[PDB]
C-alpha cells in the first residue's frame, strides 16, 4: 500500500482556480473548537489514497499533467516549431524566410 | 454546523477509512483462503482485530449524533447501521463468555469427528466421510447408526454450551431494546420513515406463515411422493399413514432433497440433461466455463468482469502442495476489485456454480458507486436470489442449446420437464418447511415460549405438525439436535433461505415477463434480453440505499413477498403429483406408526 499520495478531503470554502492549498490545519466540522487534536467533529485535511497493484481501473493510480496556455501582452515566446521545406535554387518559387 | 452536516463528514471520513481497511483485511482472508500458512492467519486475526477495534471506534463516535436531526434518508439508514452497539452493550466478562462460546462452538462443529464404537483406530470427519455415507447409502441400520452417532456426541457436547448461549443472546439483545435474539434477527427486514413501504418486525413471521400456508399443499403431495417412493426402497419401514424415518432423507439433517432424486425419479428409462460429457468430448476449461458465464451476462446487458477479475481470482484449484478452501465463494474485496474463489470442475453443478457466483459479482459491481456502509443488498435474501436466479436461468435446456453445450435434436417432452421440474423441487421447495420450522423454534425459543426442560418433546412435535418426519427413537433433553447444523451452531439467521427461495422465482417471474416469455415459467431463458437486464440493473444499482419492499415493487410491483411465483413454476409437476396420489394417501399423521 502507497500512503504517499495524500488529497484535502475538507475545508471550509471551495477553491479558487489554480490555487494549492498545503495548510495542515485541523478541520472544524462543529462549533467546538478543535485545538489541534482530531478529536470529536475535528478531522485532519489529508487523507491517503492506498495505490495497490490489485485495485479496479476506477482507483489506479493515474499521473495527470495539465498544460495550461495563455496569451498576455507580453512577447509570446513558446512558439511551436516550424517545418524547412528542402531548398530548391535557380527556379521561379515562393520563398518564405524567417516571416 | 448543523447535526446532519457534521453526521455527513463523519460518515464521509468514516466510508474512506473503512473501505481501505475492509479492503486490507479482506485482502488478509483472501490470502489465507488461497494459501492456507500461518503467517497468513496470523495477519488474517491481526486484520481482524483491526477492522473490530475500528468499528467499535466507530460505532463508538456515531452514537453522539441524534437520529431524529437528520431528514435525508441515505445518511439516517448509514447513522441507524453504524449506531448499533452489537456485543458493546453487554458486559466485558459476558461478551467475553459468548465470544468463547462461540469459537469453541466453531472448533466442535469443525473438528468433530465420530465413528463406530468398538472400531477406534480411524474416524470420519463432520464432511467428507459422513457425507458420501448419508448421500450414497441405502443400508437402514448403517444410516441410524451414523445420525444417532453424531447427534448424540454433537448435541450430548453442544447442549450446556446451547443453553448458555439462549441467555447470553437474549441478554444482549434485550440490552439492545429488542424483544429477543430472534427481534434482533427480524429487525434485518424492518423499514422505518418511509410512507407506505414500512415494514415491521412483527410482519415478518405472520408473512412467512401466510405464505407457508400456501406452500403446505404442495409439500404435502411431495411428502406422500417421496413417501411412496421410500416404501418401494425400504419395504416394512416407512407406514402409509406416517412421517419419514429422519435418517433417510439423503442428507445429515433433512436440509436438502437433493440426494433422493436417484429413488424417486418419475421417469428413469428417460435420458438426463447431464451435459458433463460434452465438455469432456470439446475439452471445456473452467476458463471457458467462466467466459461462457461472462457472455450469459454481457447478453442480458450487464457489464462485463474487469481485467483485475481475470488476473486475481483463483478459478483452478492450486495443487497438492498449495493448500486452499475448496467452497466456491466470491470476493468483494473493495475498491472495485471483484475476485471468485472456487475450485472449479469440468461438471454442471460447478459450472450452475459459476453462474451463481458470477452474479454474486455482478450484484457486488452493481453498488459499487454507493457509498461503503450502504454497500450490500437490501436486505439478506436479495443477494442470493440474484445468484439463483442465474442458476435458474443457466440450467436450462435452451440455454445449454444456445451455448452448443446440448444437441440440437434433443427432444424436449413433458416427461423430462416433470423430473427436473421435480430434481428442483427436491432441492428447493424440501428446504422451505424445514427453514421454517427451524427458525420458528429458534423464535419460540429467544422468546421464552418454551421452557429448556421442554425444547425437544416441542421440536419433534413440531417436525410432525410441519416437516412431516419421525424421529426414529425417542430423545430426551440431554441431546441437541439442532445445533448439529452449521448455521444454528455459528450464530447464522436462517430465514435468509426461506426469502431467497420465494424472491428466486418472483425474481424469475418478473424477468420472463419483461423477456415476453410465452411458455412455462421453467421453459423460460433471460438471455439476449437487455430490457431484462435493465429491469435487474435498475434494482442492483440501488443496494441498501433503497427498502427491499420499494425495490421488490420496482422489480415485481408488489410491496411483499409472494408465493404465487413459485406455485406457478411447479404447476405442472402440481398437476402430475396430484394426478398421482389419487390411490395414495396426502398428508401424514403424527403418530408413531413407521417407527418408534
Ligand atoms: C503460498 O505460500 C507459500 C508459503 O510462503 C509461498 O511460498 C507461495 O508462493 C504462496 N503461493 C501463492 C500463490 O501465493
Ligand atoms: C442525501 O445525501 C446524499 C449524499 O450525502 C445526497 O447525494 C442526496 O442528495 C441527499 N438527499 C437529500 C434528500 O438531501
Ligand atoms: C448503545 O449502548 C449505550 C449504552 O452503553 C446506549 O446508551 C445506547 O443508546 C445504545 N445504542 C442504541 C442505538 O440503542
Ligand atoms: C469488456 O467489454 C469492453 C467493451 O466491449 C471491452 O473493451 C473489454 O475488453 C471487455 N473486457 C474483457 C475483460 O473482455
Ligand atoms: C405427456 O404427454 C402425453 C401426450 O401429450 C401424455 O399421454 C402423457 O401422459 C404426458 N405425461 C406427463 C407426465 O404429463
Ligand atoms: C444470444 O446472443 C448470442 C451472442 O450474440 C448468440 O450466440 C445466441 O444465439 C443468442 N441467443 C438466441 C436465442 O438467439
Amino acid at each position: 500500500g502507497n500512503y504517499n499520495y495524500l488529497y484535502r478531503l475538507f475545508r471550509k470554502s471551495n477553491l479558487k482556480p489554480f490555487e494549492r492549498d498545503i495548510s495542515t490545519e485541523i478541520y472544524q466540522a462543529g462549533s467546538t473548537p478543535c485545538n489541534g487534536v482530531k478529536g470529536f467533529n475535528c478531522y485532519f485535511p489529508l487523507q491517503s489514497y492506498g495505490f495497490q497493484p490489485t485495485y479496479g481501473v476506477g482507483y489506479q493510480p493515474y499521473r495527470v499533467v495539465v498544460l495550461s496556455f495563455e496569451l498576455l501582452h507580453a512577447p509570446a515566446t513558446v512558439c511551436g516549431p516550424k517545418k524547412s521545406t528542402n531548398l530548391v535554387k535557380n527556379k521561379c518559387v515562393n520563398f518564405n524566410f524567417n516571416g | 454546523s448543523t447535526i446532519e452536516e457534521q453526521a455527513k463528514t463523519f460518515l464521509d471520513k468514516f466510508n474512506h477509512e473503512a473501505e481501505d481497511l475492509f479492503y486490507q483485511s479482506s485482502l488478509a482472508s483472501w490470502n489465507y483462503n488461497t494459501n492456507i500458512t500461518e503467517e497468513n492467519v496470523q495477519n488474517m486475526n491481526n486484520a481482524g482485530d483491526k477492522w473490530s477495534a475500528f468499528l467499535k471506534e466507530q460505532s463508538t463516535l456515531a452514537q453522539m449524533y441524534p437520529l431524529q436531526e437528520i431528514q435525508n434518508l441515505t445518511v439516517k439508514l448509514q447513522l441507524q447501521a453504524l449506531q448499533q452497539n452489537g456485543s458493546s452493550v453487554l458486559s466485558e466478562d459476558k461478551s467475553k463468555r459468548l465470544n468463547t462460546i462461540l469459537n469453541t462452538m466453531s472448533t466442535i462443529y469443525s473438528t468433530g469427528k465420530v465413528c463406530n464404537p468398538d472400531n477406534p483406530q480411524e474416524c470420519l470427519l463432520l464432511e467428507p466421510g459422513l457425507n458420501e455415507i448419508m448421500a450414497n447409502s441405502l443400508d437402514y441400520n448403517e444410516r441410524l447408526w451414523a445420525w444417532e452417532s453424531w447427534r448424540s456426541e454433537v448435541g450430548k457436547q453442544l447442549r450446556p454450551l446451547y443453553e448458555e448461549y439462549v441467555v447470553l443472546k437474549n441478554e444482549m439483545a434485550r440490552a439492545n431494546h429488542y424483544e429477543d435474539y430472534g427481534d434482533y434477527w427480524r429487525g434485518d427486514y424492518e423499514v422505518n420513515g418511509v410512507d407506505g413501504y414500512d415494514y415491521s418486525r412483527g410482519q415478518l413471521i405472520e408473512d412467512v406463515e401466510h405464505t407457508f400456508e400456501e406452500i403446505k399443499p404442495l409439500y404435502e403431495h411431495l411428502h406422500a411422493y417421496v413417501r411412496a417412493k421410500l416404501m418401494n426402497a425400504y419395504p416394512s419401514y416407512i407406514s402409509p399413514i406416517g412421517c419419514l424415518p429422519a435418517h433417510l432423507l439423503g442428507d445429515m439433517w433433512g436440509r436438502f432433497w437433493t440426494n433422493l432424486y436417484s429413488l424417486t425419479v418419475p421417469f428413469g428409462q428417460k435420458p438426463n440433461i447431464d451435459v458433463t460429457d460434452a465438455m469432456v468430448d470439446q475439452a471445456w476449461d473452467a476458463q471457458r466455463i467462466f467466459k461462457e458465464a461472462e457472455k450469459f451476462f454481457v447478453s442480458v446487458g450487464l457489464p462485463n468482469m474487469t481485467q483485475g477479475f481475470w488476473e486475481n481470482s483463483m478459478l483452478t484449484d492450486p495443487g497438492n502442495v498449495q493448500k486452499a478452501v475448496c467452497h466456491p465463494t466470491a470476493w468483494d474485496l473493495g475498491k472495485g476489485d471483484f475476485r471468485i474463489l472456487m475450485c472449479t470442475k469440468v461438471t454442471m453443478d460447478d459450472f450452475l456454480t459459476a453462474h451463481h457466483e458470477m452474479g454474486h459479482i455482478q450484484y457486488d459491481m452493481a453498488y459499487a458507486a454507493q457509498p461503503f456502509l450502504l454497500r450490500n443488498g437490501a436486505n439478506e435474501g436479495f443477494h442470493e436470489a440474484v445468484g439463483e436466479i442465474m442458476s435458474l436461468s443457466a440450467a436450462t435446456p435452451k440455454h445449454l442449446k444456445s451455448i452448443g453445450l446440448l444437441s440440437p435434436d434433443f427432444q424436449e417432452d413433458n416427461e423430462t420437464e416433470i423430473n427436473f421440474l421435480l430434481k428442483q423441487a427436491l432441492t428447493i421447495v424440501g428446504t422451505l418447511p424445514f427453514t421454517y420450522m427451524l427458525e420458528k423454534w429458534r423464535w419460540m425459543v429467544f422468546k421464552g415460549e418454551i421452557p429448556k426442560d421442554q425444547w425437544m418433546k416441542k421440536w419433534w412435535e413440531m417436525k410432525r405438525e410441519i416437516v412431516g418426519v419421525v424421529e426414529p427413537v425417542p430423545h430426551d433433553e440431554t441431546y441437541c439436535d439442532p445445533a448439529s447444523l452449521f448455521h444454528v451452531s455459528n450464530d447464522y439467521s436462517f430465514i435468509r433461505y426461506y426469502t431467497r427461495t420465494l424472491y428466486q422465482f418472483q425474481f424469475q417471474e418478473a424477468l420472463c415477463q419483461a423477456a415476453k416469455h410465452e411458455g412455462p415459467l421453467h421453459k423460460c431463458d433471460i438471455s439476449n434480453s437487455t430490457e431484462a437486464g435493465q429491469k435487474l440493473f435498475n434494482m442492483l444499482r440501488l443496494g441498501k440505499s433503497e427498502p427491499w419492499t420499494l425495490a421488490l415493487e420496482n422489480v415485481v410491483g408488489a410491496k411483499n413477498m409472494n408465493v404465487r411465483p413459485l406455485l406457478n413454476y411447479f404447476e405442472p409437476l402440481f398437476t402430475w403429483l396430484k394426478d398421482q396420489n389419487k390411490n395414495s394417501f396426502v398428508g401424514w399423521s403424527t403418530d408413531w406408526s413407521p417407527y418408534a
